[PDB]
């Protein structure tokens, strides 16, 4: 019997970034 | 919802939305669901190219009109875009802000019903990652409690991988099975269909080549699904009546100009499709006997089965042809099916079976199983007829296959098909195949030993019975026994390969004379009753394309030509001659 | 008979939610199917009905107008196959006390090796059983299975193995269609 | 001629970019190659030298001088490296064959096969011919292929699922350089 093989798997990146707010006056 | 979501019922107004025909039974189906007290959420499960939007948008179409039963009366169908609405975000929280912004509208109006197209891109990942706020989990309650109906649309690939593993999400949406239309239903589609093409290109489509159309692209397009199939090569025809067109021609659409369209998009030369091809067919016979002399019961055979598949009496299932060419070496077994292809205009496919001699190398006809390796591999037979459903295939030295390798065969002689790894059907009906074996030869040539000798008429289909099963010699459509060559024909044999190397070196302005003493010589060391005729491209190579592809470059060889060949008698050898 | 039955065929749901799914549709059918002369009731042959398109086989209109489907189903069988009626008189029975609601009920309708010499009948009583039932044929050659390891197409690929979201082929065929016939050719060549 | 010689010298871009580039080059290069001087007029042996420099490989070997080099092969190779001189002669004569242009086109042009002890310079005649044609070295030594699997990498990468811009070891080398030499070392134990 030939051998097995395993795949794996890459788990992607991506975040969400906040925004902070400057008044002009 | 400005711009997120697109009405259907207001576009139908206007237009766009192509009607339905003949969906009566599936779009009953869908209207049961969504009256449904809860879960009314109809999800039209379907291969691609089958009508998947097409119901969902035509159901608009219905509701304006007014062919929808009185309940369904006063809805309105909105088409959700993922993309517009999760693009621009760049934020935790304006997905959501949109996103149950849309809810709230179809929240409000009770008659509202929401089509999500490609519903299985939200399950992956809808507006989240690294995480588990996605746009699933917030019209799941939603869902339960019947508050808003949800029409989703995705393919059985993406509904068996994406689809199903989050159990909540599928239990609320309900399935309905799409069948691919029969050809009788799209020829129907294709007429209401035909008003809104034939203004757009401002051309006719004939009934005829409508009817074409759905037949010939099914035939020689098998990777796409029926009724996309036959819309684009009808469509495509009109493309080309728009720029080929000079000025005030023909409208009119004729068959001729389908079978162009759909040659291109097989990438076939367009002589298998046309139907005026009976010329190169009717001369089949007396064009190969000029190529490849010799064995005329080979040839005429080969016609026979040819023209009996392309005059509508082909097998319903089975291949166009399977022979087993049991012969000598050196009788052109290998010639005849080379040279068909190209009469044929068809890609020519050759696997060697002397390779295929353990009971591992099976696997690598049809791909390695899921979990091994090779499974990435869909197979080197099954991915060639797959690329070139029309080809020619041949199989040399069967006899040294694997039984393994024989079974393989069983199926595609009986069935016409070959399934891969991947679970991916080979339909490669319109193949012939052909296979070379030298088994009998041997006791043919070979007398039986003793005194006396038995009549040996019969030993050489015996063999066969034994080295093949029952079956697989029943599959088989005709043997061809070949004939060894005589005396007349192997000096036939010289004259050819010299005109190609007189053609070859006419153009580059060298003439050659090649004198009939010489040619006699070549066919008695070049032919081998044992090995055939395979050693005279060999000893032409050494004796002829040595001496002059030497001289070619520099001497007096390389301009004037004026090249004769001799033999002396007195030891045999080829004498060369060269001249300004 | 909502609850006893979808259990029965109905799979992949849970006992209140199928339950919950067959009355809820049969209320839409009864109420929306009828154009006119609507039935103000929901009898069992409705509930039945609404199961057997979730599950795709009926248990109750086995006396309707497929009651003769069946009688002509041996006859019809003869006819496009000749001789072997031995083989025929298997099939329509099986199917016949199936549907008559005598079955198992915990095995297939019927499970039957045909064994014979080549071209006899045994790959073309199959191929014309589906056609007079009108339901799909699984076409399954046994010839590609010649080692151990190609059982994993049958079934899929175990977990953290290639090829595991392809799935099995078997399952996924019978999934998509549970009344089939099932054909594996060339048993014996596995 | 440029169009010839870019194609096969410079061995980087496409045909079609190739000349456009190669043409700009020339017309700057002799536009202000002299102080004061110049020649309206352009010529093979200009833009020849062009090409080494995107090329990097000398002049000389750029110059469209392939039958040259072919008649002086053996004296070339017998000069740079020393023995074996009949197994060298053998070789210059069947090269000369391929190159005539008689045969089949599609066949390959180099059908060699060395076999003699090492040490005594195989491997530098194969790195001299290629250095003389012009040609690139691509070196495969067969003992690192000897397991089945390792049969594979040449065709394509086992996990290389992510990865097709790689593929077959064997197949991107060849594509990318389309005339160069491939040495195989150790080819009777595979
Ligand atoms: N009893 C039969 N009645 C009518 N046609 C038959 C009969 N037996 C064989 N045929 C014809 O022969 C074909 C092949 O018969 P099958 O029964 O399918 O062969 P098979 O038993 O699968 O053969 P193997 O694979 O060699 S064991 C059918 O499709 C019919 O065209
Ligand atoms: N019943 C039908 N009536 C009219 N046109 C149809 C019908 N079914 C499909 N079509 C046409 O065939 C195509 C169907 O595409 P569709 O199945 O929605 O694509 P996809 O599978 O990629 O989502 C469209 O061009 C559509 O107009
Ligand atoms: N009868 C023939 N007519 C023309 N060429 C032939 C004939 N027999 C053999 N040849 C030549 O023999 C060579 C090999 O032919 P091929 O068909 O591969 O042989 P085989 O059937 O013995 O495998 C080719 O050059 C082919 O043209
Ligand atoms: N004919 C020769 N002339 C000069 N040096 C030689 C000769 N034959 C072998 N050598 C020496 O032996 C080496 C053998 O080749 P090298 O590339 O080092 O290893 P390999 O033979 O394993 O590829 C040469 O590089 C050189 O050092
Ligand atoms: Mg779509
Ligand atoms: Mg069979
Ligand atoms: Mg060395």
């Amino acid at each position: 019997g030939k051998t097995n093989d395993w795949l794996d798997f890459d788990q992607l990146a991506e975040e969400k970034v906040r925004d902070a707010l400057k008044p002009p006056s | 919802t400005e711009n997120f979501t697109t009405n259907l019922n207001q576009l139908a107004r206007v237009g766009g939305i192509d009607p339905l025909i003949g969906r009566e039974k599936e779009l009953e189906r869908a209207i049961q669901v969504l009256c449904r007290r809860r879960k009314n959420n109809p999800l039209l499960v379907g291969e691609s190219g089958v009508g998947k939007t097409a119901i969902a948008e035509g159901l608009a179409w219905r509701i304006v009109q007014g062919d929808v039963p009185e309940v369904m009366a006063d809805c309105t169908i909105y088409s959700l875009d993922i993309g517009s609405l999760l693009a621009g975000t760049k934020y935790r929280g304006d997905f959501e802000k949109r996103f149950k912004a849309l809810l709230k509208q179809l929240e409000q109006d009770t008659n509202s019903i929401l089509f999500i197209d490609e519903i299985h891109t939200i399950i992956g990942a809808g507006a989240a990652s690294g995480g588990q706020v996605d746009a699933a989990n917030l019209i799941k309650p939603l869902l339960s409690s019947g508050k808003i109906r949800v029409i989703g649309s995705t393919t059985y690939q993406e509904f068996s991988n994406i689809f199903e593993k989050d159990r909540a999400l599928a239990r609320r949406f309900q399935k309905i099975d799409i069948t691919e239309p029969s050809i009788e239903e799209t020829v129907q589609i294709i007429n209401g269909l035909k008003p809104k093409y034939e203004a757009h290109h401002d051309v006719r489509y004939t009934a005829k080549a409508v009817r074409a159309a759905v037949e010939l692209a099914v035939k020689y397009i098998n990777d796409r699904h029926l009724p996309d199939k036959a819309i684009d090569v009808i469509d495509e025809a009109g493309a080309r009546a728009r720029l080929m067109p000079v000025s005030k021609r023909k409208k009119t659409v004729n068959v001729a100009d389908i079978e162009s369209v759909v040659a291109r998009i097989a990438r076939i030369p367009e002589k298998s499709v046309s139907q005026s091809d009976r010329d190169t067919l009717k001369n089949l016979g007396d064009r190969l006997k000029m190529l490849v002399f010799g064995q005329d019961k080979a040839i005429e055979a080969l016609t026979e089965a040819i023209k009996m598949a392309r005059a509508g009496l082909g097998h319903e299932h089975k291949p166009v042809g399977s022979f087993l060419f049991a012969g000598p070496t050196g009788v052109g077994k290998t010639e005849v099916t080379v040279q068909l292809s190209k009469a044929l205009g068809i890609e020519l496919l050759r696997f060697d079976m002397s390779e295929y001699m353990e009971r591992h190398t099976v696997s690598r006809l049809i791909g390695a199983p899921p979990g091994y390796v090779g499974f990435d591999q869909g197979g080197l037979l099954t991915d060639a007829v797959i690329k070139h459903p029309h080809a020619v295939l041949l199989l040399d030295e069967i006899e040294k296959a694997h039984p393994d390798v024989f079974n393989i065969l069983l199926q595609v002689m009986d069935n016409g098909t070959l399934t891969d790894n991947n679970g991916r059907k080979a339909d490669f009906r319109n193949v012939v195949l052909v296979m070379t074996t030298n088994a009998g030869v041997r006791e043919t040539e070979r007398k039986s030993i003793g005194l006396i000798h038995q009549d040996n008429s019969t030993d050489a289909m015996e063999e066969i019975k034994k080295i093949f099963t029952p079956e697989f010699r029943n599959r088989l459509d005709n043997i061809i026994w070949f004939d060894h060559l005589s005396t007349d024909v192997i000096h036939q044999v010289v004259d050819k390969f010299i005109v190609e190397l007189q053609v070859q070196l006419d153009q580059k302005g060298v003439s050659l004379e090649v004198s009939q003493e010489a040619r006699n010589w070549l066919a008695e060391k070049g032919y081998d009753r044992a090995m055939g005729a395979r050693p005279m491209a060999r000893v032409i190579q050494d004796n002829l394309k040595k001496p002059l592809a030497n001289e070619l470059l520099f001497g007096s060889l390389v301009d004037g030509g004026q090249v004769t060949v001799a033999l002396d008698k007195e030891k045999n050898e080829l004498t060369y001659g060269f001249q300004s």
